[PDB]
């Protein structure tokens, strides 16, 4: 017989029939799977009385189990088998109820912010439920579902229900950043932005998919602050770290400023005692809304290469050596310029400072590199300012083995951030990173939590997905959604931090990048580490930024140029195309195929609603939603595996059917010169930086090991073809 | 994992 | 290990047919004129084809001047000094006899009970348990190899914590007892608080009247002295959480893989014995064996009972079809009924049980290979149905057998005890919910046969009982007893060189098999000890199996040992031997 | 090895 | 350890003595009456005064009703299974009583000798004397403390 526990507490018999009914509506379609093989595995798991979610999740589980590259489209049953289920747990049904009803209940429960209801009538809704297309519920890969489920849908924390599916969250979230909009247009974006995301043409952070529709204002996940050399602003960038990661936002502090350990008595306060005290400080005030100190949090922390204590911050994430010189818990980017690069070259010493010893050096290392040479040789012949020589190899050296060791130092050229920047200098210069090496912002240092004339920097970010697009001009129309969007989100979300509001009212700056990189060289027959790949990539990095920037000049002409245009490279009809390193010529030879010089009176004139556009950000969570490669990585592999509470959760690269040998994995790769190039010609286009890896495979060198004179080549490699930042660097084991 | 010796020669020619 | 040999000088005296034309010829012996050489000649055509198997020591022993051929014991230990001496002096004699060891000592009182008008059970379970280790490992090469138990006590026993980790590496040496293996007991009840995320409460045996006896024999009973214990306030009790004791009992199986389940309700429900005269309170060193017991006074003490079983194995790929089952039937229950009467007996009480019982455990090897070659698997539920057809002709013509043998020899002293003489058979007592996983019709005329039993009784207590194989299994290049091979190339090392054997006919079935790792988990197998045991009398040595890296972050989930745990309940599973874990 | 986290609400739905 | 006494509250329900002139009157109270309780007088003066001295179990035990005073017993064990098993079970006999045991054990037969036509001494001496710690352990709180002996 066997019985099922029904969702109440009634039994009735098993049905055989419906399970083998669901399970080939699933698998419609799909090829390569076996429903009968599903149907035995989790058949002989079930027991009289087994309630009807358990034999649900079995049936998953099953079909999620034998995920592999010779059949892949497991990933796609065991997705809509998982889309099921949760129909049910969300409707008690399949079908989902009307746009208004769902809304109206979900205002009731508390779900959704009542101002949906307030902001669109009934009459609105129903035509926003036209829109809507429930079946774009079986394009998802099961690792998007279980992400979905993690991470994204509203729900209940304690007791585990689900409240809504994909569809609602993707119609309410345009919905939502959209409503201002005059009642001419406003339906038009809002169907044409729900078409773009329920499509995966574009991707957004997970505080904006799981939050906006929901009564929360916390959108903002990247923060850059500022210390200045005192007690009250080290108190204020401690307090703003609190805040921020409060809301579980990543953080970039730049702490270079911090006089070292030794310089004489501040007429009160105590920098005698040097800069690690207070690095230990901003480590436990990112730390402090962390579960046990550990898990969530997270911080990277920035200093010049010629700060006085650099050899003892340089090592700061080394695991032997006593307690108190270790700050083991945050990353680090090491700041450097030509002039600390030519010392390795020709085989010189560094002279390393405290910022407070020398008037106007830490201002010129960013906004000017003459005067930087200047005054440093300057004031390595007076010798009545305290210094100290190294050997410039060493330097490197030790940096170049710290990174290697963790992985976690990086590196920033402050004067490509400077020379090839939205920003002028002189007025607006870029000192400091964020978490993961892509954003690249002007900051003030802080008075007080309070001071309303600090400058913390704020980014809202977002994707476009190559592999969802057939040529490049779709992103015309997607650069202005998502521009809109994006913009909209900045006076939707809260400022917790007067001085935050101020970088994000004045400058109005995004970062928008791309996932799918991977895979659109490989369905373009390129690859990373040949060159093959270098046209393909600067004709659609133009493309990116030419409609990025041109939908920014439209929105300025009909909403106005954002407050501080005037303090942009923009303003004064400079654009990327003038300033990038030269010898990127060398590399590539596509021709611009836009027009940049109508695109330049267009923004002399009217200007920009965004002092930036583009960042190229890590994914990981957004790209396995698409079945996306991440970022502009190449997988490590062909298959994924994820653990969970669940069962391993597999996911295998978008089309390996027809793509193995076109894919070229991270570790197929020679090695890094053909990435780099890659990287470099994006950053020609590119308003911030971009997070790029760097890889070294042991044995493919004598002996295991990795040479130092390969660690640096790839470094000036990185400089000389303008790579503003270098992240992770990744080691592979055995 | 890794060899610490640099030839300061053959770095010297890089063009920045 | 089987021909007969000079141990010192190294030759070899004899071949295989000799051994097996005497093995057969002694059993026979006293077989009237009129028969005898035709149940030798049909005995050693069968053992000779491999369609049955023995145990080595029947094989080594059987023709020459030895008598000693029981090597496998039960013992049960009473809560006095006098128990405890006599239960050491009985392990140590059957140690020396290289037999296995079943120790029942769940009924000595725990570390801190009253004082005993003279005694000393004040000191607790442990040190007694130490001394039957070394009484088990008194006739041990150094201490070490050589000499094995499995002993056994309740799940609420007052010390169960401190029982659970004395196969545990860390810890005080005070504080252990590693070279035995151990039987936790566990009923409904126990397994009820459990879901219900209820107590457990602990109690010393000798502070709860009628407790002990009702947990085997009666479990209404067990369940209104249970509850009535736990209210009053007068008795010594303790209070744990059932997901923390069966936690630490499953962690230990798990770090192990020797910590045992017996579910004693399952083994007294469905039974050949009545629980009210012959409770089963115990099983053997394997798991497999399920007898009465009795305490013993002294080492000679005529009121104890001591059970003994005599083993064997079909070989399911040596026959053709089912019906053979009759005649090898008939065969193996006379020659190992007849070598009750021929083996000695070095313990009175031992003799006893089996003069009383004359109880008998014949199984299977070769199942894997037979799944393979019928095209059906351990992991699916296909060999569900075949197994049910299996199981039912194994037992049908075993019990046949006996029947028949009791009318020509007379029915053994005390069939009285079993539940086979109320007319009471296997397919009257098994858990219903086999019901729900096969549907396999009865093909045998099972009423016939209980009529005969019935009216005429039979030779025999017991006749199943599901064993490991590796010594006769490798003799007759047979996959092992009911289990998957774990691959289809064994190999041993000896000091002859490397020895290898490929799973029987590799070359036309590779793909038919399901080697142990290819499983996706226990229940299929687990379902397939459930079907066999609906027919067998005693118990099965089933395994459970768990591959790490079949899990997220390669560990094992204790949701997913416990749920296992529960199946193999709800399905009438009586015992769980070892746990495997892969590694790498 | 192995993983000692118990749900035991999943538990108690099962059916001796 | 003297003195009689509730082990449970702590209560000491005697003195000094008491206990004196109580083990004199035990222990002649099988004499005559003619000298009886001379004997006695004269039995409580010497301990009483400390000329003779008395071990623990005595001390504590005689007046009472136990009749457990053998606290030094010495077995020797035979080179035979049972022998073996009757010096071990008496071992436990007696240590539960906390007596001190003297074990020759000398005679069992080495490692590696003829087999017995039964049992099993091929494997030594010292699986055998790990039978008798066990044995003089048995009544031990833990496995320690308590229980003595000394093989010969």
């Amino acid at each position: 017989n066997l019985l099922v526990t029904k969702r109440d507490g009634s039994t009735e018999r098993i049905n055989l029939d419906k399970i083998h009914r669901v399970l080939d509506w699933a698998a419609e379609g799909l090829h390569n799977v076996s429903i009968s093989q599903v149907e035995l595995r989790s058949h002989i798991q079930f027991y009289d009385g087994i309630k009807t979610s358990d034999i649900h999740e079995t049936i998953i589980k099953a079909a999620a189990d034998l995920i592999s590259r010779d059949a892949p489209d497991y990933q796609y049953l065991a997705a809509r088998l998982a889309i099921f289920h949760l129909r049910k747990k969300a409707y008690g049904q399949f079908e989902p109820p009307a746009l208004y009803d769902h809304v109206v209940k979900m205002v009731e429960m508390g779900k959704y912010d009542n101002h949906l209801l307030e902001d669109y009538t009934e009459e609105e809704f129903k035509q926003m439920d036209t829109f809507i297309d429930h079946d774009r519920d079986m394009t998802f890969s099961y690792a998007a579902v279980k992400q979905l489920e993690g991470k994204y849908l509203v729900q209940n924390r304690v007791t585990g229900e689900i409240y809504e599916s994909a569809q609602f969250l993707y119609i309410l979230v345009a919905a939502c950043l959209f409503s201002n909009y005059p009642r001419e247009t406003r339906l038009q974006y809002v169907k044409r932005f729900y078409d773009a995301v329920s499509t995966f043409k574009i991707s957004l952070p997970t505080p904006i998919m799981s939050g906006v529709r929901t009564p929360t204002r916390q959108f903002s996940s990247c923060v850059l602050i500022e210390c200045g050399d005192s007690l009250d602003s080290i108190n204020a960038t401690s307090s703003a770290i609190v805040k921020y990661v409060s809301q579980r936002a990543g953080i970039g502090i730049n702490a270079g400023r911090i006089r070292a350990l030794g310089s004489p008595i501040r007429g009160g306060e105590a920098f005698h005692t040097g800069c690690i005290p207070f690095y230990k400080h901003f480590q436990t005030a990112v730390k402090s809304c962390s579960q046990g100190g550990v898990r969530g949090g997270a911080a990277t922390l920035f200093y010049p290469m010629w700060h006085l204590e650099v050899e003892s911050l340089l090592v700061l994430k080394n695991n032997r050596g006593v307690e108190g010189n270790r700050v083991r818990h945050m990353d680090y980017g090491v700041q450097i310029n030509k002039l600390m690069y030519t010392r390795l070259l020709k085989g010189e010493d560094i002279t390393l400072f405290s910022p407070s010893d020398v008037p106007g050096l830490y201002d010129a290392f960013f906004a000017d590199q003459e005067e930087f040479e200047r005054l440093y040789t300057k004031y390595e012949k007076d010798d009545s300012i305290r210094k100290q020589r190294v050997k410039a190899v060493e330097l490197f050296s030790l940096m170049m083995q710290e990174r290697a060791s963790t992985g976690r130092i990086y590196i920033q050229n402050v004067d490509h951030c400077n020379t090839h920047s939205p920003f002028d200098p002189a007025i607006a210069p870029v000192r400091q990173s964020n978490l993961c090496l892509e954003i690249a912002l002007p900051t003030k240092p802080l008075n007080d939590v309070n001071d309303e004339n600090g400058e913390i920097a704020l980014c809202t970010l977002s994707a476009f997905n190559l592999g969802a697009i057939n040529n490049l001009d779709e992103l015309e129309e997607l650069a202005i959604l998502a521009v809109r969007a994006l913009d909209a989100l900045l006076d939707y979300q809260d400022y917790p931090i007067p001085a935050a509001k101020r970088g994000a009212m004045g400058r109005r700056t995004l970062g928008i990048g791309v996932i799918n990189f991977a895979y659109y060289l490989a369905k373009h027959g390129k690859r990373y580490s040949d060159g093959s790949a270098n046209n393909l990539t600067h004709k659609t990095f133009e493309a990116i930024q030419y409609y990025l920037l041109k939908a920014s000049n439209e929105l300025a002409k009909e909403q106005g140029a954002c407050p501080w245009f005037n303090e942009t490279t923009y303003a004064k009809g400079i654009l990327p195309i003038d300033t990038y390193k030269k010898d990127l010529d060398t590399i590539a030879n596509e021709p611009l195929h836009y027009d940049w010089e109508a695109l330049r009176e267009s923004i002399k004139t009217h200007g920009l609603r965004n002092s930036t556009l583009s960042a190229l950000m890590p994914s990981e969570t957004s790209s396995q939603i698409s079945n996306a490669t991440n970022g502009i990585e190449p997988p490590r592999g062909y298959v994924s595996i994820k653990a969970s509470k669940d069962g391993i959760l597999r996911q295998v690269v978008p089309d390996y059917e027809h793509l193995h040998d076109a894919y070229e994995l991270l570790w197929e790769m020679p090695g890094n010169d053909g990435y780099l190039q890659l990287v470099g010609i994006m950053q020609k286009f590119i308003d911030q930086s971009i997070s790029a890896n760097t890889n070294y495979d042991p044995s493919r060198f004598p002996s295991g090991k990795v040479p130092m004179q390969q660690l640096l080549k790839d470094l000036l490699t990185a400089y000389k073809f303008g790579v503003k930042t270098l992240y992770y660097q990744n080691t592979r084991d055995g | 994992q890794i060899d610490s010796e640099v030839d300061t020669d053959d770095l010297s020619n890089f063009q920045l």
